[PDB]
């Protein structure tokens, strides 16, 4: 066996210090029938090992031979198609899956910082809101700092599709109404492949 | 700017007035034009700055909007007009297109005839195998074909083709063929193709043994 | 021969004059032996039926058939679970599915309206925030309404759990920037099993 | 403007002084330039008018002439001079080449050593057969390769491949592959490679029966 392509994680495509990567995961691998063979192909080319790693298994009793392949954000970024080819014994016929990145012209998202409600601020604990829509395709990394530092406890819901065929989320970060109260400045990082230097940058405070 | 077409597909029939639209993600003010390709050719300026008709273009077709909304509009479709249309934006430098509109005739929906051939011994004995599915007389165009070889789901081994509407009954008709060497097609039993498409409930296979 | 599991809509168990229900998918029943028995268990009882009511149906190259189980809003309320059993003689054994609401004590949504950003009023349409936290369960239900009737272009995220454990939500109304100024009003209505009357309401306007 | 240079091929030894001649068929001043090329490479430009040295060539490199006769002149041939020189006369907006000199070292004539290879079973089973016949360790270079399959001559269905002057030994070496489909091959009895060399005072045969 059972296959299932996995697409990199937005960020990794983004930026050039982290590395990207198609994961090919197959379930449900037999005791009797193990031996998993893999085969990477990036538009057509490459049949023979191109530059694959994959290892570990054991499972509720069966396996799961996950491989991995490098990407280049370019090649992800201008869409080509990458195709995981699985072979098992224990298998009818040869599996495939595919993918490329969601196809149509990106669309740079706009980032807005909302304050927390005056009614929250009856809470030991406020919200400060952000809100990113009109970003095309739903490839997108959101994080909060504050003056230079990580904010840790914050939510950000998935990617909804809007009217337009575009998409919208929101990230909430919980922060003490004191810090709130204190005057300091949290921002809004959104990483996105339509913004200038994939990366913009919104702020908020009181 | 994005220009989205309205359908994709759009089915009439002779003599009907019909109506395309076309939209822009951001005003084009009146700077759209629309062409109209057949299959093969080039595509053919009918219409430009929104409702400018071309000179020699019949006067059925006509073109309006302005902004972020426009329409080309055949009023009195003739068997000639069946084909794809296609808005652009055109400016200085650049130009966009929407994604197209086919124009067909209409009729009932049909699920495929399906048929799969074996090859020939005589190809078989100069060392290739060319094996064919052939997906009759259907409607609408969309239709879904795989292969599998001893019940394995093939990839990359095949092509396909497909009729224009027929002359008589307005169907399309779809043929792929799995091409594998001698010395492969030897070493399985089972040929099956297998189809889908909107009219069948279930999908069809159709299979053969080798030999 | 698969099934598939469906409970009410959030607002059907909320609302007494809403009618709720489970409901019990087949999908490829082969077309051999298109026999297939449905039995409903309401907390382990009822092998003898219930309200129960099947139909059937053809599709692609197979058969599908649905059984429907009204509920009682309080029986979905206070937890009860429900059991779809489905038999087919072309089946090793009968395949059994249960669902429920989550396990977990209900914890009140807070509902707060968030105006738009100094910075979007520059464009042709704004967006109006609504913002509820810390319910449990998921299941909820958000609605808009500015005068006497309801506003059509918005969107709610789904659920996303918060640190809390609760669940928290946002819901965006998209107004023509020309409204929001000319002073009007709005509200967004949540409906939850926490909320006084399964319903709460905040209002939103620029003053 | 025809240019004519000679000789065809030059076998000399290391150390050697040679001269490379080029004939105008009508005057042409000293608008001539001498270049260099090994298999493979791009032509490097030596000498032109007739006599200057590109800066950076080696000093062993002269050329002379005017008019109709030039001569280019190495003088003590190293390994790295084992090459094809070409002539060009040069105008304004057109050109013209001799048709190269090949430079080789000289050795005692070498028969080669003839051997057929027929295509392996492996191979056999895809459909495809492949016929190899092998010329070792022969000079001077030119040798011809004449493909019988049941003594009727082969046009057009084989390819030949030659290797440089083996360092050690200066030699060349020559493989020719025939390529048929398992059923052409499969229609006929005997396979032959006929081989003509300036060693041989005989044409050689090396043959095999189809299984």
């Amino acid at each position: 066996p059972s296959v299932f392509l996995f697409p990199p994680k937005p960020k990794d495509t983004l930026m050039i210090s982290r590395t990207p990567e198609v994961t090919c995961v197959v379930v449900d691998v037999s005791h009797e029938d193990p031996q998993v063979k893999f085969n990477w192909y990036v538009d057509g080319v490459q049949v023979h090992n191109a530059k694959t790693k994959p290892r570990e298994q054991q499972y509720n009793s069966t396996y799961r031979v996950v491989s991995v392949l490098t990407v280049l954000h370019q090649n992800w970024l201008d869409g080509k198609e990458y195709k995981c080819k699985v072979s098992n014994k224990a298998l009818p016929a040869p599996i495939e899956k595919t993918i490329s990145k969601a196809k149509g012209q990106p669309r740079e998202p706009q980032v807005y910082t909302l304050p927390p409600s005056r009614e929250e601020m009856t809470k030991n604990q406020v919200s400060l809101t952000c809100l990113v829509k009109g970003f095309y395709p739903s490839d997108i990394a959101v994080e909060w700092e504050s003056n230079g530092q990580p904010e840790n406890n914050y939510k950000t819901t998935p990617p909804v599709l809007d009217s337009d065929g575009s998409f919208f989320l929101y990230s909430k970060l919980t922060v003490d109404k004191s810090r709130w109260q204190q005057g300091n400045v949290f921002s809004c990082s959104v990483m996105h492949e339509a913004l200038h230097n994939h990366y913009t940058q919104k702020s908020l405070s009181l | 700017v994005v220009m989205t077409q309205s359908p994709s597909t759009l089915s009439a029939s002779v003599g009907d007035t019909i109506t395309i639209t076309c939209r822009a993600s951001q005003s084009i003010e009146t700077w759209l034009a629309w062409y109209q390709q057949k299959p093969g050719k080039a595509p053919k300026l009918l219409i430009y700055k929104a409702s400018t008709l071309k000179t020699g273009v019949p006067s059925r077709f006509s073109g309006s909007g302005s902004g972020t909304e426009f329409t080309l509009t055949i009023s009195g479709l003739q068997f000639d007009d069946f084909a794809t249309y296609h808005c652009q934006h055109y400016a200085g430098y650049s130009a966009t297109f929407g994604q197209g509109t086919r124009v067909e005739i209409k009729r009932t929906v049909a699920a495929p005839s399906v048929f799969i051939f074996p090859p020939s011994d005589e190809q078989l004995k100069s060392g290739t195998a060319s094996v064919v599915c052939l997906l009759n007389n259907f409607y609408p165009r969309e239709a879904k074909v795989q292969w599998k070889v001893d019940n394995a789901l093939q990839s990359g081994n095949s092509q396909e083709s497909v009729t224009e509407q027929d002359s008589k009954d307005s169907t399309y008709s779809l043929s792929s063929t799995l091409t594998l060497s001698k010395a492969d097609y030897e070493k399985h039993k089972v040929y099956a193709c297998e189809v889908t498409h909107q009219g069948l409930s279930s999908p069809v296979t159709k299979s053969f043994n080798r030999g």
